[PDB]
């Protein structure tokens, strides 16, 4: 439930940090 | 003695062929410590081979499997080998290996870790 | 398969960079991706790997692979909520700071934390990451992360839950000390004192001549490795140069 919320929060933030480290 | 040195090259062509080949377990930094232990276990079987030579050969057998540098300056009955260019996981593997080999060889050695350099003082 | 691409790009990256750190992390990230059947985690690993092949800063390949290992340990099957919480704090904190030492420190601390299923340990690093998320004092942030990573190394070692209970107070003192403006030299000493107390061994720290000299006897072999990892990472993170000399299970450290 909230684990599904934090599931998205970790996956989205990870992909945002990847793009920030790429540029 | 003449057989102790032959075993070193068999393990040196094992450490180089393992660090070179892609694939396998890239966590076989323990395999390097295994080769260093196999060399000193063999050297202990020949109690006429120089202990200091056995530890130096194991430290060299280690730095080849890791891919780092090694310089040895000799003073009295002690040799000082300095290894440079180590990360934290390599500082631990090289330390654990020198700690194993000098223990299974029954010879006094002292280590000094600082950042990316690890200085070893192998004394007779 | 989605894991088949991860193995190909990971093995294709080890034949490129000649930093052993890139080799162990890219291989470790691929190995964790085979357990995780979550397609969203396999996408973050595949995106980080494909983006790390193109980049050639190497230190950026480190930080990119660190996110791949962290998001993979969280994607591990049946992951507790608190684990995912710890990771989000580290991922956010890494995005909210420009120092590459903070980005590495925050990611590595959460990676080592999720290794142990110790609930007292997961809360110590979680509350620590929250505090660093608020303050902007870089030295305070680095000290909080250096203490969280060292505490995680004790938990991964598997010390007594009572020993970790004592170590928690040393982390609380460490974070408080950096709050009161402690020097970078003394903060590292607090990291060392958490290791000796968390492993059930004794110490004998000396001090004379603007150079603290902590000698520690009784440490076994495996304990000297866990000490060496935490003290070295904290020394590089805080930015101080230390010397860890070994001689018959009597570790001696020289800070300055």
């Amino acid at each position: 439930e909230r684990k599904k919320e934090l599931a998205k929060e970790v996956i989205e933030t990870a992909k945002k940090l990847i793009e920030k480290l790429a540029k | 003695e003449e057989a102790v040195r032959r075993r070193f090259e068999e393990l040196l062509r094992e450490a180089l062929a393992f660090r070179e080949r892609t694939g396998g377990r890239r966590e076989t930094l323990e395999h390097a410590v295994r080769l260093a232990r196999e060399l000193a276990e063999f050297a202990a079987s020949h109690p006429e081979f120089n202990r200091q030579e056995a530890v130096l050969l194991a430290i060299e057998l280690m730095v080849r499997a890791m891919g780092v540098t090694m310089e040895t300056h000799r003073s009295g009955n002690e040799v000082k080998v300095v290894i440079k260019g180590l990360n934290i996981d390599e500082q631990v593997a090289l330390y654990r290996a020198v700690r194993e080999t000098s223990k299974i060889m029954g010879v006094e050695t002292e280590i000094e870790v600082e950042g990316d350099t690890q200085t070893i003082v192998v004394r007779e | 398969s989605m894991k088949e691409e991860i193995k190909r790009l990971a093995e294709e990256l080890k034949e490129k960079t000649k930093n052993e750190e890139i080799k162990r992390l890219a291989e470790e990230a691929a190995e964790l991706a085979e357990r995780s059947d979550d397609p969203e985690v396999l996408e973050v690993v595949l995106k980080a790997l494909w983006e790390a092949l193109k980049s050639k800063n190497e230190e950026k390949i480190e930080l990119l692979l660190l996110v791949a290992v962290l998001v993979a340990e969280a994607g591990s099957v049946d992951a507790v909520e608190e684990k995912l919480e710890i990771a989000l704090l580290a991922l956010k904190l890494a995005e909210e700071s420009k120092d590459p030492r903070i980005i590495r420190g925050a990611l590595r601390a959460a990676i080592a934390a999720l290794r142990s299923d110790d609930p007292l340990a997961l809360k110590t690093v979680k509350e620590a990451l929250e505090r660093a998320r608020a303050s902007k004092d870089e030295r305070l942030i680095r000290a909080i992360l250096a203490a969280a990573y060292a505490f995680a190394l004790l938990a991964v070692a598997g010390a007594s839950a009572e020993r970790l209970k004592e170590a928690e107070a040393i982390v609380w003192y460490l974070i408080a000390a950096a709050e009161k403006g402690a020097s970078p030299q003394e903060l590292v000493l607090l990291v060392i004192e958490m290791m000796v107390k968390g492993m059930g061994v004794t110490m004998e720290t000396h001090r004379s001549g603007n150079e603290v000299k902590v000698v520690i006897k009784g440490l076994h072999e495996s304990q000297q490795e866990v000490l060496l990892e935490a003290v070295l990472f904290a020394a590089e993170l805080m930015g101080v140069r230390v010397r860890i000399r070994f001689k018959g299970d009597t570790v001696t450290i020289v800070v300055r």
